[PDB]
């Protein structure tokens, strides 16, 4: 660890999150689909999406765990999956100072259950990946939108929402109130191609098809 | 490089005749109008049309139509080419049937009353390729040309 | 067409429409809304204006950046008239008081000026020109509010002749001073009414729907040179209109009949006011005066208009006319008013 | 002669209007904090006679400080039309002014000044305690120049 | 700067102005691009 | 592969039925809003308007896609009756500053390049 | 490490009873809080006079934005377009064209201070010192279109503020 | 430098100005069109062309760090005179 600019690597941890997730896996393979660890050391749990109340509660309770804290949940679009988005939660246990990512996937019309059972932190998350995303969560409390505008239409936060979205609002002195109408914009946003041609990092190389 | 000439001496108006004999801008209502009223009044061979060089199949099968409506058939381009014997009858008639890609196969290639340099620089390349690598065989009935 | 005025866009706010248009008069209850639709559509809008710039604040928001652009101006200076109408191709005059004050007649707003904005107009190559006049201007009338009118209906027709002359009825509206000038007599008791508004009647017409015929016949080429009569759907007698006012209003009515000369010295005590006056010996007329049927003139329907009924927007203008026991009565609480059959 | 009387009046109740400007309470993100810094001792609003009332009817200018959002702006032009005349408005920071930075957005009105008529427009991101001062004082000079009974007396 | 003074540049202007917002003098937003597209000028003779 | 977890129907027959007690709710409904709003339209427009809502999407024939466009009416119906909403928000259906856009070739045709 | 913020017990004995009563009933610590805001009405006031005393600010402060030029007059713009990429907001237009002589230089230079953020990331990018955020704080506008700054606006700021900050530049160059 | 058009506007170091018929002037009436007087393209040619030793010169702007990207220019042609791509500035072999 003598290379002034080069991230130090910690295999200790490596070595530790490898082992946890091999424990996960064997006690709970009705559900875990896949299990990786990566490099700067973070631990990925894949499941299975009817397994979100069972593997939380498991890692929240047993003794081994204790994921007491929901850091984050949030949803990521990925069109050319079928099923395109992913679910990802985040949570950390203060008893062992560890973080583990648990994944899932749903698609537009597929509901995910409500983990507000198991963190009562999930509630407003959940609302927000529904009114961001559209992703319904089944058996919640109170489902419904946080971020978005009354009466917004649309899904800003899917890769296929515009950017300035479809309407825009303005006062109108005829009929004395904020109006809605399509948006027209004076300057258009000027998309920029910034990818190179030239291949960057080798050891992410796909196979050819 | 001929793309900046899109930029210059341009139609942007619809334009029609006055008094005075001069076109003066209007609207494409009067414009349209004008020109529907003759189409309306004469029929058959009184009314003909003539395509041009950069002209869309879109463009030239809508006006066909509207000229077959008034029963006229002079459909008419300004490049020539023979309607004896079956014409554009058959495709093969008047297609390079061999390909831009054929050349590359090809062991003799008899190019008459053309500059293919010119006429096609992008297909006249493609021979002197086969030219160079296949060892192709160029005779040329025609005025000696480069 | 000159590049720059060819229409671009889908006719929102950042679009273009090839109208650049000089408004006369537009600080007013007609202008605000004409120079809304004017610029919903990306039009460039010059608001040459006589007050104060705190006044044209409320235009400001109707037009995209640059869109709108406000000019000082006076009627008596033919100069100041020629900045603001050289680089335009409509005019619009939508200039004049209801009242007379000490240095502005009923002649100067209504004649001098609209022949000046007019000979102007001409002078720097306008080619078009809407002068709003009044349905029932006429020379022998009791009004000088409209025998003006019609003085400035002449003047204008024989200097710009193919200026679009357009005839109103009375307009109701938020800003009106037609149904809210009812709705605050209830300030003074009663209703006074020449014959109890029995002899009197009026055809009322929306605001909007004059505004979209204005703004239709700067878009028509066949508007030109003609003259408009726009009018509403219904005509009502004064006495069942001032009554539906109050109905909407939920505020008692108490017709009481006011011959014609009291009527005439109230109107002379009120326009003493050195401000806006309440009422005025002209308004006591011209309110009084049965609005005129002319068939020979085209009229909305025309150039495109649905004439809209009174009964559906009676109570955006009344409902800040009620009290707090009525403010949540609708619209279908009271039963319309009496209409004269054609 | 009339003409000087309406002239001192006016300068009267000009200077009474601009020697009492009373912003409403009305913040939306972090332009308010250098509006605070404003109100803060260095800076002090208070000795110019600027202060701070939050009811819209005990308030003579809004100052929009921070992006205004579309679930927001119907909010916004209550509070403004709640306003007693004469009211004005200052817009303060890149978002209220033209949406800044979040301009190319769904959820973001691309000015203020497409929901309320707006006198001053103060650039930054966030415009400093001092530059909204200028601002402030640059709106104090436009009442100043205000001639509504220079005008009533000419109408 | 009476004792460090600044650079001396022609270009610089030698007269200061003070906000200009609100009057005369205020600056005017425009483009700086002449035209892109040139129209066919129709000819001035009367044809046939 | 067609098995597919459902939302709350599993048929269209029983769906449907969320549909009609949807309609129901906002027929209830209409006569308040007028009043609580203040809207300046009448009680048969905006139960036209509803009805309007309804009809758009009367092609649909799949059980999930009925019951998310239930799920999102009974959202809306939870903001208009808390009055969360606005008198901005309810008038947006009707589009009322939107002057009528031309939808025939010849009028489309005269003023832009759109289909 | 940690510490406990409120985890102390009273003293029971009857000298420290008596003295929390006379504070409940004499209001000791209520007086002692009156003190210290007396103590600041004695303080001088922290605050300046302006606009005839001004907040200090150093050279790199990121204000109005200028256009500059070499000694010779000529204009320091290429036309690299490098501001206009990596400016976050997008305020940045540039067209550019060869000019009579040849030199490559713009047409159009607009920035929209209304969409601009005050980064400085244009004059970071900026490969010849072109395009600076000067000193200048106090350009606030009667309205929008005046905040819509073109090539001829951010000269003319660049010829009004130049010797401002040349010097500037010559005080935090070896910084950057 | 400033010229004006037959219109009375002034034209830009662009080239740009409003044609008669153009109703964007509009905005000038009452207040300006702001033009900098300072042609660069003017000014340059003011500015003597340097008489240099060598084949090849570098030029960094003036200033060092304060100036532009290092650049050499080839002198070897004597029908025209070597100018930097940034600052405009001229150089010419001088006959040995
Ligand atoms: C109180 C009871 C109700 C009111 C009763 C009637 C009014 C009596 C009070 C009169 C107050 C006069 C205040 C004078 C204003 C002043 O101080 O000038 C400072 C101002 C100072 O200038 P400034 O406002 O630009 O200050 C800028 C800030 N500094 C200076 C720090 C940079 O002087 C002026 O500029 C002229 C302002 C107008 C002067 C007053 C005009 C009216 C006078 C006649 C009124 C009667 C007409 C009948
Ligand atoms: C306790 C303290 C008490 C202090 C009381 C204040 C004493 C000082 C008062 C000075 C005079 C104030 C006048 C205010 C009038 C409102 C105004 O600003 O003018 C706008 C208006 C402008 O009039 P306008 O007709 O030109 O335009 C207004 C109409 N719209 C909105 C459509 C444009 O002023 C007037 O209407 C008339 C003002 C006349 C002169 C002042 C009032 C004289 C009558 C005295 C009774
Ligand atoms: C000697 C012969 C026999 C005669 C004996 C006569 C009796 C003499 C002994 C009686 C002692 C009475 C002590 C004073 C009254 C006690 C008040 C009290 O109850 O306090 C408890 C109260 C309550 O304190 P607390 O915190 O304990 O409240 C909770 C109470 N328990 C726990 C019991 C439930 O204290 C206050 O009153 C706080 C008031 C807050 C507002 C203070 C504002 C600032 C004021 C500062 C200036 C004060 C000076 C003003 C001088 C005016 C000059 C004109
Ligand atoms: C311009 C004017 C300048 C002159 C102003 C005069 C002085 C004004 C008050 C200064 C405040 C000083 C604070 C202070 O010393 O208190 C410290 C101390 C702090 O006390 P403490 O609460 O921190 O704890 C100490 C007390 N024991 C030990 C019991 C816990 O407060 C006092 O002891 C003062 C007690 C005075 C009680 C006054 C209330 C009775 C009023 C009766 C009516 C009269
Ligand atoms: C004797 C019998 C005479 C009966 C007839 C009296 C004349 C009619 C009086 C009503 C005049 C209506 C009017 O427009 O002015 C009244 C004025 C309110 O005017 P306002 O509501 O501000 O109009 C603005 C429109 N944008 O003022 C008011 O708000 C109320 C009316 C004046 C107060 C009277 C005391
Ligand atoms: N019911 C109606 O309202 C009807 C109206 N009309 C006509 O429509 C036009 C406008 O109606 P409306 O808008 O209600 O009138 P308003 O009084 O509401 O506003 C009229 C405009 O005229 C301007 N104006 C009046 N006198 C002068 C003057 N001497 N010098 C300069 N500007 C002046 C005013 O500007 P400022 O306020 O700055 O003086 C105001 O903006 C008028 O010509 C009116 O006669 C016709 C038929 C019916
Ligand atoms: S303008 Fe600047 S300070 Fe104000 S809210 Fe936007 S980013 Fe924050
Ligand atoms: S300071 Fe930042 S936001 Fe402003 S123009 Fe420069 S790069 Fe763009
Ligand atoms: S980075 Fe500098 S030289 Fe390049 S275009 Fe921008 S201002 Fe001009
Ligand atoms: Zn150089």
């Amino acid at each position: 660890d003598t290379r002034p600019t080069v991230r130090p690597r910690n295999d200790v941890a490596h070595k530790q999150l490898s082992a946890f997730g091999e424990y996960v896996a064997e006690i709970l393979p009705k559900y875990v689909q896949q299990v990786q660890v990566s490099c700067f050391n973070e631990l990925e749990i894949c499941i299975h999406p009817d397994g979100v109340i069972p593997v939380l509660t498991f890692l929240r309770d047993h003794s081994n765990a204790q994921f007491k804290s929901l850091a984050d949940l949030t949803a990521v679009d990925i069109p050319t999956r079928q099923n395109r988005f992913e679910i990802v939660y985040n949570l950390l246990s203060l008893r062992f100072n560890s973080r583990i990512r648990v994944k899932t996937y749903t698609d537009e019309l597929t509901p995910i259950e409500s983990s507000v059972p198991v963190y009562k932190a999930a509630n407003w998350y959940e609302r927000e990946i529904w009114d961001m995303f559209g992703v319904f969560f089944a058996n919640h409390p109170d489902l419904r939108r946080i971020l978005t505008d009354y009466g917004f239409e649309g899904h800003p936060f899917r890769k296929d929402f515009p950017l300035s979205g479809y309407v825009e609002l303005r006062y109108d002195d005829e009929v004395k109130r904020v109006v809605a109408e399509p948006v027209e914009l004076a300057q258009e946003f000027r998309k920029f191609d910034l990818n190179s041609p030239w291949e960057a990092f080798p050891a992410y190389r796909q196979p050819p098809e | 490089f001929a793309y900046d000439g899109l930029k210059r001496q341009r139609l942007t108006e619809p334009m029609v005749r006055n008094e005075k004999g001069l076109l003066t801008h209007t609207t494409w209502e009067d414009a349209l109008s004008r020109v529907a009223g003759m189409l309306q009044s004469f029929q058959g061979n009184d009314v003909a049309a003539i395509a041009g060089g950069l002209v869309d199949a879109e463009a030239l099968i809508a006006l066909k139509d509207l000229l077959n409506r008034v029963d006229s058939d002079t459909l008419c381009t300004e490049e020539v080419f023979p309607t004896a014997g079956a014409g554009t009858d058959l495709r093969s008639n008047y297609l390079l049937n061999t390909t831009i890609a054929g050349v590359e196969e090809a062991d003799v290639v008899l190019l008459v009353g053309t500059n293919p340099r010119f006429e096609a620089p992008l297909f006249n390349a493609r021979i002197r390729k086969s030219w160079l690598h296949n060892d192709l065989k160029v005779a040329l009935i025609g005025s000696p040309v480069d | 067409l000159h590049h720059a005025v060819i229409p671009h866009g889908k006719g929102g706010r950042s679009s273009v429409s090839g109208i650049v248009a000089t408004v006369f008069g537009a600080t007013g209850f007609l202008g605000r809304y004409v120079v809304n639709h004017l610029g919903r559509m990306g039009s460039q809008v010059i608001v040459p204006h006589r007050c104060e710039p705190y006044d044209t604040m409320h235009l400001r928001p109707m037009g995209d950046l640059g869109q709108i652009i406000f000019m000082d101006w006076n009627g008596r200076d033919k100069d100041s008239i020629r900045r603001a109408v050289e680089h335009s191709s409509v005019v619009i005059n939508l200039v004049g008081r209801e009242w007379e004050t000490q240095n502005f007649d009923f002649e100067d707003v209504f004649v001098k000026i609209p022949q000046a904005i007019a000979q102007v107009s001409k002078e720097a190559g306008v080619e078009k020109f809407i002068h709003i006049s009044h349905l029932n201007a006429d020379i022998k009338s009791s009004s000088k509010y409209l025998r003006s009118k019609a003085v400035g209906e002449k003047e204008v027709r024989e200097t710009f002749p193919e200026a679009t002359i357009i005839k109103p009825a009375e307009i109701f509206g938020r800003e009106d001073r037609f149904l809210n000038y009812f709705a605050n007599i209830r300030w003074f008791g009663g209703v006074p009414l020449i014959s109890l508004g029995k002899k009197t009647v009026k055809q009322p017409v929306y605001i909007v729907d004059v505004t979209k015929g204005i703004i239709n016949a700067i878009k028509d080429p066949d508007a030109r040179g003609k003259t408009f009569a726009f009018v509403g759907p219904s005509r009502y007698l004064l006495f069942d209109l001032v009554q539906y006012v109050f109905a909407v209003a939920h505020r008692p009515f108490l017709p009481y009949p006011l011959p014609h000369f009291a009527y005439r010295w109230i109107g002379r005590l009120f326009e003493i006011s050195p401000f806006e006056p309440w009422t005025t010996r002209d308004k006591v007329e011209r309110i009084h005066t049965t609005d005129k049927i002319l068939p020979h003139l085209p009229g909305l329907e025309d150039l495109g208009v649905e004439a809209t009924p009174l009964e559906l927007k009676a109570i955006e203008v009344l409902r800040r006319h009620r009290t707090y026991r009525w403010l949540s009565s609708e619209i279908e609480d009271v039963q319309p008013a009496k209409t004269i059959p054609t | 002669r009339g003409e000087y009387v309406v002239a001192k009046l006016d300068d009267l109740i000009n200077w009474a209007r601009r020697s009492s400007l009373w912003p409403m309470t009305f913040g939306l993100a972090c332009c308010a904090v250098e509006m605070m810094h404003m109100a803060a001792p260095r800076y002090d609003m208070d000795r110019f006679g600027v202060v701070f009332r939050a009811s819209p009817r005990q308030s003579d200018v809004m100052i929009v400080a921070g992006t205004l959002t579309n679930k927001m702006a119907p909010a916004l032009r209550k509070v403004y039309d709640q306003m007693p005349e004469p009211r004005y408005v200052v817009s303060m920071g890149s978002c209220a002014n033209g949406g800044g930075y979040y301009h190319y957005s769904y959820s973001v009105v691309r000015g203020c000044d497409r929901i309320v008529p707006v006198d001053i427009y103060v650039p930054g991101c966030p415009p400093t305690a001092e530059a909204l001062l200028y601002g402030i004082l640059q709106l104090q000079k436009k009442i100043k120049r205000e001639k509504r009974l220079r005008i009533w007396y000419r109408r | 700067p009476t004792v460090k003074p600044p650079t001396a540049r022609k270009f610089i202007w030698t007269n200061h102005k003070f906000n200009l917002s609100g009057t005369p003098q205020q600056y005017v937003p425009y483009s700086t691009t002449r035209k892109k597209i040139q129209e066919w000028v129709p000819p001035s003779t009367p044809y046939k | 592969s067609t098995s597919v977890k459902p939302i709350f129907s599993r048929d269209m027959n029983e769906a449907k039925r969320r549909v009609r007690e949807l309609y129901r709710a906002w027929y209830r409904e209409v006569p308040n809003t007028v009043h609580l709003f203040q809207l300046d339209i009448s009680v048969k427009q905006g139960r036209d308007k509803v009805r309007e809502m309804f009809k758009k999407n009367a092609h649909i024939t799949d059980p999930r896609v009925v019951d998310l466009l239930v799920i999102k009416g009974k959202m809306e119906l939870e903001e208009t009756i808390k009055v969360w909403k606005q008198r901005t928000h309810v008038m947006r259906f009707f589009h009322e500053t939107e002057a009528p856009r031309p939808k025939d070739f010849l009028s489309k045709f005269y003023v832009g390049h759109d289909p | 490490t940690y510490k406990y913020v409120n985890l102390r017990e009273p003293s029971m004995d009857m000298k420290s009873v008596t003295d929390r009563a006379a504070q409940t009933l004499l209001w000791t610590e209520l007086i002692r809080g009156l003190g210290m805001t007396l103590s600041y009405l004695f303080r001088e006031p922290a605050t300046i006079n302006y606009p005839f005393e001004k907040g200090p600010l150093s050279p790199r402060f990121r204000g109005e934005h200028a256009l500059r030029r070499y000694p010779s007059g000529e204009e320091r713009c290429i036309a690299c377009k490098l501001c206009e990429a990596v400016c976050p907001a997008q305020a940045i237009t540039i067209e550019a064209e060869p000019r009579a002589d040849g030199s490559r230089r713009t047409t159009r230079y607009d920035i929209d201070m209304t969409k601009c953020i005050y980064c400085g990331f244009c004059q970071e990018a900026c490969p010849v010192d072109a395009i600076v955020e000067g000193p200048n704080f106090e350009f606030s506008t009667e309205t929008h279109e005046e905040l819509l700054y073109n090539k001829e606006k951010l000269l003319n700021n660049g010829d009004k503020w130049e010797a401002e900050i040349a010097a500037n530049i010559q005080a935090d160059y070896l910084y950057r | 430098g400033v010229r004006t058009s037959p219109t009375g506007e002034k034209v830009t170091h662009t080239g740009q100005v409003y044609d008669d018929g153009d109703y964007r002037k509009v905005r000038f009436v009452g207040r300006q069109k702001e033009v900098n007087e300072n042609f660069a393209i003017d000014l340059i040619a003011e500015q003597p062309v340097s008489q240099v030793g060598s084949r090849v010169i570098s030029c960094d702007g003036g200033g060092g760090a304060l100036g532009h990207p290092r650049v050499y220019i080839n002198l070897d042609k004597e029908t025209k005179t070597g100018t930097c791509g940034y600052c405009g500035l001229q150089f010419r072999q001088q006959h040995h």
